[PDB]
């Protein structure tokens, strides 16, 4: 069974770390930080890693039931799986699938529906992923809402992400930190069964990030979000499950209107993309261009300068 | 999108000229590919600039290009006589759409004045048998192009019945004009001498025909 | 050698239809994308449309002026690029080039161009040309060189190809643009400067071909002689 990448453009694809569409292809030196995202991690032969799941709208979503911390507008959601079944904290994963793999404050809407009469309610709610109360692995996550008496316990509740917040308009663009993994088990306890951190090994090569701009809700947040693979690529790899014949598959960025190949990159078996370039650069590509698989090449096939 | 070019740009030999190619609000993003094509009279368009600044093989270093979002520019340094042609800019923005500009006529300023070569032809014997008869004034290899042509029958001015083409820049770079005067046989056979008169820059060349 | 040869154009009444073909030689047709571009009389170039390589997904892309009316396609087995013009307008009267897109050094590119094909969208009936010989005389003679030509009078529409001696005589031939007469018909003349010593010792024939009227005329040009005697 031959390997292939989907015939989809950047504007047609979706980021795999937040329910937002892709915007650009970025490249930069990932040396001053550890690139270890948990969402959007998939191998070229179909194996999912970290907390990566298939539904792109499930990213950064939480489901369960809330209990009111008396004396504040805060709530504690006891997390359940997407199917509303009992979350199993013993499953060999860092966190429930679709858990924010970055440190920051995410604003969205907590919605609740009463089982009996069918009454509904919704409130603006913010979740701090880098807080001491953030423990999705243990199945309990704290939110901060508008009200403090409107939500009902033992009733199904869902968080829908919208954007990210910058706290007090102070330092400007220090949060969220997309390359800082939150402690999924809370304080002290470290993460478990994480996806392996990626890093370019060949000289002159850097990572090719799929970059989107998260929506902003308050302050001056760093709304950048770089994912190693689009969610559509994860879905196509889970569907195909094509066996990898080498460590590196050579991808060519072809313009369909002309057939002229603009640049080439390396799609590693573990699930990331490297390009032969040095520096911070936004790729100027045709909007209708897409990636094309050619062949499995040398593990250190020297690319052409981008 | 509509790409506005100037109608014409003139310059002396050795000078450096510049042709603009201005776009509109249709600014998709950063993928704005501006190509420039040269087209000589009677020839097919020839790519001289692609991707804003790059040059195909065989194009002289005299042609350069620049791209500023939606404003492309074609610079021709050291202008030469063979550079006199129509230059068209084409924009491709990566969404399966090519747009051409109005084109700009680059004409070399100065140059030497050329005298028109006139030859007159009588109506053929076969044309006479079909009654209608036409005199063919032919003008060629002159410069500049503007020429006034008059027709005189028996050294007397002739009004109407005359039709003259526009002058066409040849490959030789000297215009050629063509004039035909159509007469009835009885009208042609009545007069013994005909003459097309060609005035170019204050100089008149006369040719005459006799049945 | 990369070469594009267009054909199929002529005269069509407004509202009808007409198909243009572009044959190619010297490359893989299924490898490159092909674009039709038209040039109106005395106006700038206008991109009509384009088709991609079949490997990348077929696909067609037309301009806003001819969208929904012109349909581009291709046949790789016969090495042809087709442009089917439906519901023609008098504004579509233009010379049509078919060009290759290219993929070896750029994008937009348009690396090669065809010779062109005149499509005259008009409702007027076709009229064949009348070829009359322009005999050389003592007035049209300088120093050993005699000028002789052919009068291709009264035809519609353009174009008309004029060759001398079945294409052998090419030196000294000048074909002048045609008049657009007040009657609407075209008329041109093609002259040639030969040696004087060649008159009588060599036959001179101008080949006139007006394809819209299915007219092929081979007209012999000789010095004039009076049957009556004078």
């Amino acid at each position: 069974k031959p390997f292939s990448v989907p015939v989809l453009t950047v504007e047609e694809m979706t980021n795999s770390r937040f329910p937002i569409p892709l915007e650009k292809l970025f490249t930069g030196p990932s040396s001053a930080f550890v690139v270890q995202p948990q969402n959007g991690r998939c191998t070229t032969d179909g194996v999912l890693l970290g907390t990566t799941q298939l539904s792109p709208v499930n990213i950064c979503t939480f489901r369960g039931d809330v209990t009111h911390i008396t004396g504040s507008r805060n709530y504690t959601m006891n997390l359940a799986s997407q199917n509303w079944n009992d979350y199993d904290p013993t499953e060999e994963i860092p966190a429930p699938l679709g858990t924010p793999d970055f440190v920051g404050k995410i604003q969205g809407v907590l919605t609740q529906t009463t089982r009996t009469d069918g009454s509904t309610r919704g409130h603006k709610a913010t979740v701090y992923t880098g807080s001491a109360d953030f423990a999705p692995k243990l199945g309990r996550v704290q939110f901060e809402t508008d009200t403090d008496r409107d939500f009902e316990a033992n009733q199904n509740t869902k968080f829908t992400p919208v954007g990210v917040i910058q706290d007090g308009g102070t330092t400007h663009r220090n949060e969220p930190q997309q390359w800082v993994l939150p402690s999924y088990s809370g304080r002290n306890t470290h993460n478990v069964h994480l996806a392996p951190a990626v890093a370019p090994t060949f000289p002159g090569e850097q990572l090719l990030f799929f970059r989107s701009t998260m929506p902003g809700c308050s302050g001056y947040p760093n709304m950048d979000l770089d994912c190693l693979l689009p969610q559509e690529w994860v879905q196509y790899f889970y569907q195909e499950a094509a066996p990898a014949q080498s460590d590196v598959a050579l991808l060519r960025f072809v313009n369909p209107d002309t057939g002229r190949v603009l640049f080439e990159c390396k799609l590693h078996k573990s699930g990331y993309v490297t390009v032969a370039h040095t520096g911070q650069h936004d790729l100027v590509i045709p909007p209708n261009g897409y990636f094309r698989f050619d062949s499995w090449v040398n593990q250190f096939y020297t690319l052409a300068p981008m | 999108s509509v790409l506005i070019q100037p109608a014409s740009v003139s310059g002396s030999p050795g000078q450096s000229i510049t042709i603009s190619c201005t776009g509109t609000s249709s600014d998709v993003g950063n993928y704005n590919l501006f190509s420039w094509y040269q087209q000589k009279p009677g020839k097919v368009p020839k790519l001289i600039i692609y991707e804003g600044y790059k040059r195909p093989s065989g194009v002289s270093d005299r042609f350069s290009g620049s791209k500023s979002g939606n404003t492309a520019s074609l610079t021709i340094s050291g202008l030469q006589a063979e550079d006199e042609a129509d230059y068209s800019c084409c924009l491709y923005a990566g969404r399966s759409l090519w747009v051409f500009g109005g084109g700009t006529k680059v004409t070399v300023l100065g140059q030497p004045k050329a005298a028109p070569s006139v030859t007159l032809f009588p109506p053929s014997s076969e044309e006479l048998q079909a009654n209608k008869a036409t005199l063919v004034c032919l003008i060629s290899d002159f410069y500049p192009g503007a020429v006034t042509v008059a027709w005189k029958a028996d050294s007397s001015p002739v009004k109407a019945g005359v039709e003259t083409t526009t002058p066409s820049k040849q490959s030789n770079n000297k215009y050629a004009a063509s004039s035909y005067l159509s007469l009835t046989p009885e009208q042609w056979k009545s007069h013994r001498s005909y003459s097309c008169q060609v005035t170019h820059e204050g100089s008149t060349v006369e040719k005459t025909v006799a049945p | 050698e990369v070469q594009l040869v267009e054909s199929g154009g002529g005269l069509v009444q407004p509202g009808r239809s007409l198909r243009l073909s572009c044959t190619v030689a010297g490359f893989n047709f299924g490898d490159y994308a092909m674009s039709w571009v038209r040039q109106a009389p005395g106006k700038g170039l206008e991109w009509v449309g384009f088709i991609r390589s079949n490997t990348y997904g077929g696909a067609t892309g037309y301009a806003a002026s001819v969208k929904g009316r012109f349909t581009i396609s291709r046949d790789d087995s016969r090495n042809i690029a087709y442009l089917q013009m439906n519901s023609l307008k008098t504004e579509d009267t233009a010379l049509y080039y078919c060009s290759r897109v290219g993929k070896d050094f750029g994008d937009g590119l348009f690396d090669s161009w065809g010779q062109g094909t005149l499509v005259t969208v008009s409702s007027a009936s076709t009229k064949g040309p009348s070829v009359f010989p322009l005999a050389p005389s003592s007035k049209s003679t300088s120093g050993g060189t005699a000028a002789l030509g052919c009068l291709v009078k009264d035809y519609f529409p353009e174009p008309v190809t004029v060759s001398w001696n079945s294409g052998a005589l090419t030196s000294g031939v000048h074909t002048f643009p045609a008049v657009l007469q007040s009657s609407g018909l075209y008329s041109l003349s093609s002259v040639v400067t030969v040696p004087s010593s060649s008159l009588g010792t060599q036959t001179y024939i101008c080949n006139v071909n007006h394809k819209p009227s299915n007219t092929k005329v081979d007209k012999k040009v000789e010095p004039k002689s009076c049957d009556k005697g004078l």
